[PDB]
Formats: C-alpha cells, structure tokens, sequence
RNA sequence: AUGUGGUUUAAUUCGAUGCAACGCGCAGAACCUUACCAGCCCUUGACAUAUGAACGAGAAACCCUAUCCUUAACGGGAUGGUACUGACUUUCAUACAGGUGCUGCAUGGCUGUCGUCAGCUCGUGUCGUGAGAUGUUUGGUUAAGUCCUAUAACGAGCGAAACCCUC
C-alpha cells in the first residue's frame, strides 16, 4: 500500500507547493482580516466546489416551484366573487404593510429596527423573483375585456374613403373573433392588421 | 345516510389503463367511491408485410374510469388544494372538481328591481 | 431536420402550410362575403390564387415516423400496420394488449 | 407541424461519432478494392462519351 | 396462425409493463417518448474488448404531473481480482475574448419534446446562498436543542416528524413576494389577508383584542387626503403602530410551520439518491485554503501592500480570490473525487429535464448476473459472436453449464449463414429442460437480436423459462 | 494574479474582468469519461442485490419499494400531525395568537359593537378638531389622550350556505392534472354556475322576459338558471364572463 | 362496381400466379400519394460528417404579421424591417451525399400452407456385422400416442387437454 500513498504524497506537495509564505503571511499582519478572508473562502466555498446536497435541495426547490407556479393550476379564494371592474393592484410597498402585525407577532421582530432589516433584505431580493416567475409562469395573461378592446379599436381604425359594406364586413370579422377561443391574441390582432392594410391599399 | 352529497366539495375522477383497485394505498381519503363502465377501441391489422388478407390479429385499448367524493366545509379547501396538487397516483390521470357556494351582490341592479 | 428521407417532403410541405395559414383564411374571408365590391373580391381571389399551391392543407399526408410508409398509417400512433404489430406484440405500446372475445 | 417529432439520440455526441465512424469504415473498405464513386463529373458514361 | 411473441399472451396477467402512466390528450407524444428513450438507451457505451460494457436488462419508466422517474437494471461486473492533482489537457484552449397591449402569449406543443431552454439553477442556488443561509443566532439556538433531543430521547426518534425530517431572508416575506408576482403577473385580484391562511395551523388578551379591533377601525375610516391639518393628525396617528408593535417577544424556536417549504423538503426525501461526496468536499476545503495562501507573496508583497496604504478597500482582494479559485477549479477540470457514473447520469437527467420540461430521476439497481432476461443473454450472445472465437455449440454448452439454479429450462435459435463454405443458410436451434410455451401461467420470456457479419446479417433467437 | 491585481488597480481594463468570470463560469469543457472509468466506479458506488433472482416482475419489485414509502403520499392531516407533535416536543411555536390577529384583520366590523363604534367615531371627530388647532400639543399630547380614553373605551366594553345575506351562487370548475410537464387541458377553462330565479324576488313579468330571453339555460323542475362559459382562454376570464 | 390477363399507347408503375394469386399489398390514386411518361430546371446537390482556403468585431447569409415585378409553376430580380455571429456564421474546393436500380436461388425479421391433423424426437438398457429396431408392435376407448390393460424396456421433451378472455 505504499504506491498509493507515495503518488498522492507527491502530488499533494506539488499541489501546495512551498510553505514559507503562508506562515510569512501568519506573521506579517495579523489574524483578524485573515478572519474576513476566511469568512470569504467560506461564502466562496458554497458557490466554487460543487456539492451534491446543494444540487439536490435546488432540485427539489425547482419542483416546488414548478408545482406552485404554474398558470394552468390557479384558484383563487373560494368565498370571493371575481373583481367586474377590474381595479388596478395595489403596489407591493403598501401591500407588504397592511400585514404587518400577524408577521410581526409571527416571524419574530423585536423592534422596528429588525422590522425595518427585513423590509430591506425583502425589498432587494425582490427583483430577482420577478425573474424566476417570468421563466416559470411565463409572460402575462392580459385580460379578456382589453383584448375586446383592441379588438374593438382596430376595427374602428378603417379609412374613411371605403364603402360601408367593408366597414360592416370589418365590425363583423372582429365580433365573430371576440368570442374564439382557439386562436391566439397575437393571431388575432395579425388578422385584423392585415385586413385593415389590405382595404388601405385600395382606399387611400 | 345513503344520499346524494349535494353541497361544499370535491370529486376526483380517476382514468386509468390498469384497474385502480391494484395499488388502493395512493388514492386519497374519500367519503363515497364509485366506477364508470370501462370503453374499449378495436384495432384489426394485417399480419403479414404483404398479401396475406385474410389473416388479422385484432388488439384493443381499454380505458378505465372511478370517481372519488369528497366532504369539504369553505375554509378548508383552500388548504386541500395545496396537497391535492402535488399527489403521485400511480398509472393514472385525475380530475380535480370543486363545488362551492358565493352570494349575489344585488346594489347595482336593485334601481331596476 | 428529422432525420427520415422519405418525410423530408411532407415535413418541408408542412412547415410551408403553417407559414402560410394566415394569408389563405384571410383571402378565404374576404370571398365569402357578397355585399362586399366585386373588385375587391376579384383582387381577393387572385391574391388566393397566386398562393403556393404545396402550402395548401391538401397535399399533406400521413407518413409513418419510424419508416416513411405512405399508406395505412393510424393518425393516432403514427406508426404504419408492420410497425404497429411488432411494437404491440411484445409489449411495448402501453394500453394495447391482444383482444379476444 | 409537430408530425414529425424530434429523436433524442441526436444530442448525445457519442453515437453520431460512432455511427459517422461506422460510414467512414465502410466506405474504406469499399474504396480499398477501387468499386468506390467515380469523380463527379468523370462517370463511367462520360468517360465513354469521350472516348 | 404462426408461432407468436410469448409477451403478448401474457402480457396482461402474470407479466406487467416496463412503463405506467395515462393521458387522452397526450398521448401520441408518450407512445413516441417510450419508444425513443428505450431505443437511445440501449446504445449507450458498448462493450469494448476491455470494458464490460453498459448492458440494461429492463427500463422502468414512471410518469406523474411534472415529475418522471426511471429505473436502470445492470449485472455486475465478472472480474477475478487479485490523480486529480496534477491534471492537464482538461481545460480551455481559450480564455475567450479577443408591444404594451400586443403582447405574445405562451408558445404549447403536443407531439413531440420542446425546443432546446437555458436554464434557471444559477438563479436558484445564487437565491439560496445568500438567503435563508441558515447561519442567524435566531437560527443557531433550535439546531442546539435538536440536537440535544436527537442523541438522548428516544421519544424524538418513536415521533413521525423524525420519520420525515431525517429518512436515514426569513421565509415568510419570501413567500408573500412569490405569491403577490404570481398574482399580479396573470391578473388576479390579490389580497394577502387571504393568504395568511397559508401561515395557519388550526390544531387573557381581551383588552388587547378590542384594542386591535379599535387600532383597525381608525385606519379604516381614515385616509381622505389632501389636507395637511390631518396630515399632521396622520403623523400622530401612529396607534396602527402600536397595533403592530403590541404583539412582540422574544422566540427560542423557528419555524417549521406554513407548507410551503414542508413540500420542498418532501421533494427532497424521495429524491437524494445513494452518493454524497462531503468527504472528499471536506478533504479539499481546508486544503485549497492553504494552497490559495501560500500561492501570493512571491516577492510581489509591493501590490498588496500598495492595495493596503490605499484605503479601507480590501475587499475586492475577495473578488482577487474569487477570480484565482475558478481559474483553479478550471484548470484542472471536473470535480475532485466526483463518480464519473454520476457525473453521466447526472448530465443525462439535466438534457433529459430540459428537453421534456420535467425533473426526471435515475435510479440504478445492481443485479447478480446476466442470465436473469432473455434481452441480456441475447445481447451478451450477439457480443460473442461479433468478434469471432467461439462455436456455436460451444456458447451453447457454456450457457448450460454455468447456468444459475432456478431457470426451469432454455432454448436458444441461430439463423444466417452458419457454415462459411456453404451459403445456403440454416437454422440451428439449442434446447434444455422444459420451455413449454403453451401453458399461460409460467414464466416465459423471448428476445431477439441481429448481427453483422462478413456476409450479410445473422439472428438470434432466445426463450428462457422461470421458475 | 498579478497581472489582474495590476489591472484592478490601473481599473481601466474593468470591462474585461467580468467577461473573464462569465467566460470561465460558463464555457464548457472537454468532459469526456472513458468507459473503464465509467464502469470501475459503478461497482464500488452500488452493491449487489440479493432478492430478485430474475427481471420478470421488476415493475413489481420498484412499485412495492415505492409502496413501503410512509410518505410517499401527504395530506393535510398529516401534516397536522406533524405540526402538532413539534409543538409538543418543544421545538415549534402554538399559532393560537396568529388565528386570534387573523381573525381581528377580517372580521371587526362585525364583533365591535355600534354602541362603542359611535362614541370612539365621537371621540375621533373632537381629537381631530383638536389636533387642526394644535394648541394641544398633538403630536404626543393627543396620543396620550387617545390611548387615555381608548383604555376608558375598552373598560366600559370588557364588562351550510355562505356567510352574510343575498342570493346564492354555486360554481363549478375543472383542472386536468396531467402527467408529463405539459399542462394545457382543453377542460381547464370551463366554468358552470347556476342560481334560482325565485330568489331574485323578479315580478311574473320581469321572470317572463328573463325566461324568453334565456331559453334552455333555465330549467322548471329545479327553478335552475345555469350559465356556462368556455369562450375566454382562462377558467378566471370565463368566471368574470359569467357574472356579468 | 371492382381486380387480373390480353391489346393499344408517350406512359398505361410494380409485385402477388393450383389448393395457399385475382374487392390482394391499396384502413381512401383529382394535384400530393407515385414508384410511369412529356416538357422546364439543378449538380457536394433537398439532407449529413470531416478537412483546407476566402470574408466578417457586427458585415453577409437567415428570418418576418412583409411589399412589388416576372415565370404554365418551382423558382428568379428588387424594395422594407428585426435579430445574431469568433472553439462562432456564410462562400468555394474534395472525401461524398443520394438510388421504389438487380438479385427473396446470398440474408435477418414477418407471414401463408400441410394443420387444431395428432403427431416428431432424445438419454440410458437390450437385439442386429451394419444401415437400423424396441420404447411409439397386444385388446379396447377417445375429438386426441387422451386413458386403461399388456409388453425388454425404463424415463423424458416439443405437441393434445387444462391454465387465459368472453357470454
Ligand atoms: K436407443
Ligand atoms: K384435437
Ligand atoms: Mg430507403
Ligand atoms: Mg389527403
Ligand atoms: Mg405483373
Ligand atoms: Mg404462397
Ligand atoms: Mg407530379
Ligand atoms: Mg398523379
Ligand atoms: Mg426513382
Ligand atoms: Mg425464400
Ligand atoms: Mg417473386
Ligand atoms: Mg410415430
Ligand atoms: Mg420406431
Ligand atoms: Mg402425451
């Protein structure tokens, strides 16, 4: 057993090569920023060498958050009636205030000090989750009542040279589109478009 | 009692090639249980690579189907949904039904009465 | 692309019908209606007409995706009967098991 | 479109090696004994129309 | 009319399929994926003269929404018995260098796999780092008492969070976060009331609760703004403070409460695998330390010590380091005592995920010896016969031979050009004990493979029967 | 390392540096396994099984290894009884005073008498009529006598179908769990709900035309007026479509 | 109505030929399919891999909700716009790619038939110079070497029956 331990000796050494200037370094300035410095090597260490555990809980993470952030499985609250009118939200800021006390009597917080550290360390991480849920989610929805509207609104941009006929024929393209739903928005607004253009360049 | 749960709930219908009673340990708590006739789709295929008509070997497809009920009051749906999205049923596809009761605003169509 | 050589043709021919699927629904719409000017639907018509006739929906047909056989091919499987059978025979294609009755 | 579906032996590396290996190989084999493609441009026909 | 395939009688009872799943709507793209994932694993590292070879005897695919789960069966290895330090070659040849309405929607397929996606991991593991690092003194006191509950009460270990738990930013703004993005990016109406019910475990302070029920009265009846009269009534109106700040005290545990982070670690159970590598992570860990401290001061202390009677900023010397442990890690080239095995299952899974939108698993089992399915001894026999040392015969006679106890009988068939002199081609057909076909409930199985030769393509036939 | 620690000092070559880190963090590799080394660790990383004795019945061999998996499949009962053993072992937190501030967030109006609501709304409207003047020092002073006549208040105060009132709706709606990370259903976008005409109190007139305008959506025996929508892409959008 | 032979034609694509080919391959020929014929075209090609040159630090090909002109049509020529390229794009060269061309009398795999007829063999033992025989030669019963009895034979294996599905 002597092979073994004499090849990974001799590559060990070679590896860490001469020892001087370590213990040079002990000497030279002291140990408090070699503490910052290891403090360093530690936060690297977790990033730099793979670990197996790491890669395990990312994915479980991952299946997590593909379960629950998927468009196709959404219900909302089950006492609730939708919202008609369609208000606009209300900002993240003033939302995370309005439940202040159940997490301040739940998370901990003993003051507004360490309330105020969690708002912070909250407010910067945001921005990265916006994009972990546009590569999970997807892009946006956009509701039903705005794509009648554009509908709606590209119908009416005609020229006004044309017979009526073909303003009738377009107000009935878009109303027998408003209710299809087998064909894609973007599609949709194409066909219009293209209608449109095509009466535009015989009705100048 | 016997009678219908008409109300607050949940049904699952279950699709399947295999029988679901095989493995019973990974469907969830139920309050009735029931199956649905099982549907079959013929195929009759020529046996040979060239002409040799009148020999067909004919196979199937068979599709199995059972429905699961579920007594649920209103606050506790919201906390079902979250287990009942992460199940593992084995060989099988299911249908997640809800029913569950609102009330009607009536201000802004009481000036018509 | 895909790799068989004899759906290199229906592959290409599909790709080019769904390229082209919105021009021909749109002039499609415009010769459907009479109270619209004949002008306008003799322009729709020639337009239609001088589409590429290869992106029309009809030249496309079902090609086994394992061979290339251009007949008895199950749209649901799409695999002709001869691959069909030796998959099906050992036990490969789920769900399908032999019949008797 | 989506007939003619996508075969995931493509993405591995190692196959298509062995597999262009496998046509290299024959092709020698062929080329060793002269019964290989003539030049394109100078086929058997061409060459007889010349001569 | 002919002799048919033993599978197909008994494929139903006594025999069940390598796969299990259903859909109505997908169907034609899992039909596909069986047999293309079954075709490309078979022809995955072939025997050489000096290597085994892979050899897969059954793939057990299972598939469930979002998730897919395969099983790999290989013999052992038939052998009679008796560094990573200095590496190059594995490395860089260069260092490189020298619409606001009319949106887009979600882009589906049906058919077939999806088209080629960068990943997120880099996102996820740079989020999990630097948050929920787990190092807090909030978070250092229930580690401690764990601990002592572990190793002195058995009470602990005959308790079912054991049993799950251990299978042998704080998380509440993170997930209040997830849930407001994931409402307002598809446009409904979010209350986070309602989501604290997420943070609910269903199984004195009375004037405290009409305190609270009068403290959310006057912030309801309140904020008619532009008057600075009672803008300055608003800025002594901080008793919605004192609701807020009424319930505080100081908390010894953590929480393992809202299932959220509940289903990840239930993620994490049925998903680890058998390999871990913390020794030879350990082992590198506090060598690198001394291999990256004793690699500067080379008689060039006068750029340090210039970077230190500049200012206070020392730190981007961690950036310095940052820069020098990824130019070493990839210098030398693959981790340090990582399985290669694992490193190819683990890169086939991630091309696998990315392709099918899945997160799929491999798990291997190691059996005893190649006679335990027809498909291996037939791949084992067309291995022998494709380079040329044995008769036919002979390998029959050797399989017989060394045989294991409760095989109930064999039967092996070659057709091709067996003789060379002779280009008739025959069939020679081997049997041994009982291979009695016909009878329903025995255990038959049948495998077939092909060849090359020299003089075109021979075949192998192979029934084996169990016990 | 010198020469970067000069060109982090010179700072002028600083757009390179980050290309240099996304360079070697992201470009690939020769990673290439020979196969003895693919096989020689295989054998040391698995050990031999010893109760299958042949590969006939491996699907039954994996789904009985997944059966023996306590919690292989969870619920909420489970969970509840996991939650409620780490209360009692000492390491979780009772949320009795997290259901008892949920319960003051959503429903106060109700439990908070209109006797104290007028007085307190009383007291309100004469402190901010003191605190416009601000002679009283309202910026603390106020407070003070807030909380002064709030612990006054609160002395004197410390001596199935749905909630609230109206017609009732009842919904139906669908999700399709499909396997394989592909999760468009045409079924998902389907809902269902139906109400009983005779609780909207309509005139016989008004019911009349309401019964002309609807047709077979309204059904006699059950008194049943079911509209379903599938027209809209989102199972929300044809919720919002129904009700209006 | 449909298939085949024959005949005719620019082509009337080919295979299948007593039982065991001929409403067969073809579970869908107007164009496509199509393998046959006439014209109009192309030549590292509609597609792949490798090598060697040329161009390009963002140009060119590429693509589009594209537009116009000209072709019987594929294509071809212009005009717009977006986006990308250095271990990466294109252009050219040569190894080639490609073949429903021949051989089913070189093959694998798959199938029809004798035939759901009850048959075809092997290990030890005995008889015979030997090829071989007995076992499987008696008397009956059975759909059946299925079962009994008898027998220089004693036992096996593939077949029969039962196990399987359905009423
Ligand atoms: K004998
Ligand atoms: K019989
Ligand atoms: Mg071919
Ligand atoms: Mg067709
Ligand atoms: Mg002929
Ligand atoms: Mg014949
Ligand atoms: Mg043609
Ligand atoms: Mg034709
Ligand atoms: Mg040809
Ligand atoms: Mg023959
Ligand atoms: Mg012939
Ligand atoms: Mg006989
Ligand atoms: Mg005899
Ligand atoms: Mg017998």
């Amino acid at each position: 057993d002597k092979k073994e331990e004499e090849a990974e000796q001799e590559a060990l050494s070679v590896f860490v090569g001469d020892n001087a200037d370590g213990e040079k370094f002990a000497k030279k300035m002291g140990d408090e920023i070699m503490a910052k410095l290891a403090e360093g090597y530690e936060d690297i260490c977790e990033r730099a060498l793979p670990s197996t555990a790491h890669d395990a809980l990312v994915d479980a993470y991952d299946t997590n958050l593909m379960i629950e952030c998927e468009p196709e499985y959404l219900m909302p609250d089950f006492g609730s009636n939708p919202d008609i009118d369609e208000k606009p939200p209300m900002p993240l800021r003033e939302c995370l205030e309005k439940v202040k006390p159940f997490i301040v009597a739940l998370e901990g917080i003993k003051d507004q000090e360490e309330w105020e550290e969690a708002i912070g360390e909250a407010m910067a991480e945001a921005p990265r989750m916006k994009e972990i849920v546009d590569h999970y989610s997807g892009p946006d929805r956009v509701t039903a009542k705005k794509q009648n509207e554009e509908l709606d609104r590209i119908a009416t941009t005609v020229p006004q040279s044309a017979p009526d006929s073909v303003k009738r024929f377009a107000d009935r393209v878009a109303l027998s589109l408003k209710s299809n739903p087998g064909w894609g928005f973007d599609k949709k607004y194409q066909f219009m478009d293209k209608l449109v253009l095509e009466v535009s360049q015989n009705y100048k | 009692s016997t009678s219908k749960i008409k109300g607050t709930r949940i049904c699952i219908a279950i699709r399947s090639f295999d029988n679901p009673e095989k493995e019973a340990w990974c469907l969830p708590p139920h309050s009735r249980y029931a199956a649905m006739p099982d549907t079959r789709t013929l195929y009759t295929v020529l046996r040979s690579p060239h002409v040799d008509k009148k020999s067909r070997e004919q196979f199937e497809m068979r599709f199995k189907k059972r429905f699961l009920v579920i007594k649920a009051q209103s606050h506790e749906l919201s906390n079902k949904l979250f287990w009942l999205k992460r199940y593992r049923i084995l060989g099988a596809q299911y249908e997640l039904q809800f029913h569950c009761k609102t009330r009607l605003d009536m201000s802004p169509v009481l000036g018509s009465k | 692309e895909q790799g068989v050589k004899r759906n290199s043709a229906d592959h290409r021919r599909r790709l080019l019908a769904a390229r082209f699927e919105l021009r021909r629904k749109l002039y499609k719409a415009f010769c459907k209606d009479p109270e619209l000017p004949s002008e306008m639907r003799e322009k729709n018509r020639y337009k239609l007409s001088k589409l590429p006739r290869n992106s029309a929906f009809t030249r496309i047909r079902n090609r086994c995706v394992f061979t290339g056989r251009s007949r008895s091919v199950t749209e649901l499987f799409r695999m002709s009967r001869i691959c069909f059978r030796g998959l099906a025979n050992k036990g490969e294609l789920v769900g399908i098991k032999k019949s008797s009755w | 479109a989506e007939w003619y579906p996508y075969d995931i032996k493509n993405e591995d590396p190692n196959v298509l090696a062995r597999e262009e290996k496998e046509r290299l190989s024959k092709l020698e084999m062929l080329k060793r004994r002269n019964k290989g493609p003539p030049q394109k441009g100078h086929g058997r026909r061409a060459a007889k129309r010349n001569k | 009319a002919r002799k048919g395939n033993p599978i197909s009688v008994r494929l139903g009872k006594n025999r069940s399929s390598d796969s299990s799943w259903f859909s109505d709507y997908y169907y034609g793209k899992f039909v596909y994926q069986d047999v293309n994932l079954r075709s490309y694993f078979g022809s995955i590292r072939p025997p050489t003269r000096l290597t085994f070879g892979f050899r897969l005897g059954r793939c057990i695919l299972l598939h469930f929404p979002k998730r897919t789960f395969i099983h790999f069966f290989l013999p052992r290895r038939p052998r009679r018995l008796k560094r990573w330090w200095t590496t190059f070659g594995k490395a860089g040849p260069i260092g490189c260098l020298r619409n606001e309405i009319r949106g887009w929607p979600k882009k589906k397929q049906r058919y077939g796999y999806h088209d080629r996606s960068p990943s997120i991991k880099k996102n996820l593991s740079k989020l999990l780092r630097i948050s929920g690092a787990f190092k807090h003194p909030k978070y250092a006191g229930v580690v401690n008492d764990i601990a002592f509950l572990i190793e002195n009460d058995d009470s602990f270990k005959k308790t079912k969070l054991f049993k799950f738990f251990f299978p042998k930013v704080r998380p509440s703004l993170n997930f209040l976060v997830m849930q407001y993005f994931f409402n307002t990016k598809n446009q409904m109406n979010f209350d986070p009331v309602v989501v604290l019910n997420h943070f609910v475990a269903p199984g004195r302070s009375l004037q405290k609760r009409i305190r609270s029920r009068i403290a959310f009265f006057v912030e309801s009846l309140t904020s008619e703004k532009k008057c600075l009269a009672e803008a300055k009534n608003r800025l002594t109106h901080f008793i919605r403070l004192a609701n807020d700040l009424r319930f505080a005290g100081t908390t010894k545990t953590t929480i393992s409460l809202f299932p959220f982070f509940g289903a990840t670690f239930f993620f994490l159970r049925d998903g680890v695998g058998v390999y871990n590598n913390l020794d030879a992570r350990e082992q590198l860990l506090n060598q690198l330390r001394v291999k990256c401290w004793n690699l500067l001061g080379k008689d060039k202390v006068m750029e340090l010590i210039e970077k230190f009677k500049n200012l206070g900023g020392i730190e981007e010397l961690i950036k310095v380091i940052d820069m020098m442990i990824e130019i070493i890690l990839r210098k030398r080239g693959i981790p340090y005592r990582y399985n290669s095995y694992f490193y190819e299952v683990k890169k086939m899974r991630s091309f696998l995920s990315n392709r099918t939108n899945t997160k799929t698993l491999i798990e291997s089992v190691k059996i005893k010896s190649v006679y335990q399915s027809a498909s291996l001894i037939a791949q084992d026999i067309s291995f022998q016969l494709k380079n040329k040392r044995r008769s036919f015969h002979s390998i029959f006679a050797k399989i017989v031979k060394e045989i294991p106890k409760r095989v109930e009988g064999i039967r092996i068939c070659f057709s091709g050009r067996l003789k060379d002199a002779a280009e008739k081609a025959q069939t020679k057909c081997y049997k041994h004990r009982k291979t009695s076909c016909n009878v329903f409930n025995q255990k038959i199985d049948y495998a077939p493979v092909e060849v090359s030769t020299r003089y075109g393509i021979l075949g192998v036939k192979v029934w084996i029967s169990y016990s | 390392i010198e020469a970067l620690l000069q060109r982090r000092l010179a700072d002028k070559h600083a757009d390179t540096d980050d290309e240099v880190m996304d360079s070697l963090q992201n470009q690939p590799f020769k990673d290439d396994v020979k196969d003895e080394d693919f096989e020689s660790d295989f054998e040391e990383a698995h050990s031999t099984d010893d109760e299958l004795e042949d590969l006939y019945n491996s699907p039954e061999y994996v789904k009985k290894k997944m059966q023996n998996n306590e919690f292989f499949n969870m619920d909420e009962k489970k969970w509840d009884v996991i939650v409620r053993e780490g209360i009692r072992h000492g390491i979780l937190k009772d949320t009795k005073e997290c259901e008892e501030i949920l319960e003051d967030m959503l429903h106060w109006d109700k439990l908070l008498p209109d006797d104290l609501k007028k007085k307190v709304e009383a007291k309100f409207n004469e402190l901010g009529d003191m605190c416009e003047r601000g002679e009283i020092e309202a910026e603390a002073a106020y407070e003070l006598f807030k909380e002064f006549e709030d612990e006054m208040v609160i002395q004197y105060g410390d001596q199935d179908d749905p909630p609230g009132k109206g017609p009732i709706l009842r919904w139906q709606s669908r999700i399709v769990f499909a396997p394989g990370g592909d999760a468009w259903h045409p079924k998902n976008r389907k809902v269902k709900l139906s109400v009983t005409v005779k609780e909207l109190g309509l005139s016989k007139h008004q019911a009349r035309r309401l019964r002309e305008l609807v047709g077979k959506r309204y059904d006699s025996g059950k008194d049943e007026l079911t509209i379903t929508s599938e027209r809209f892409e989102h199972r929300e959008e044809n919720r919002k479509d129904c009700l209006r």
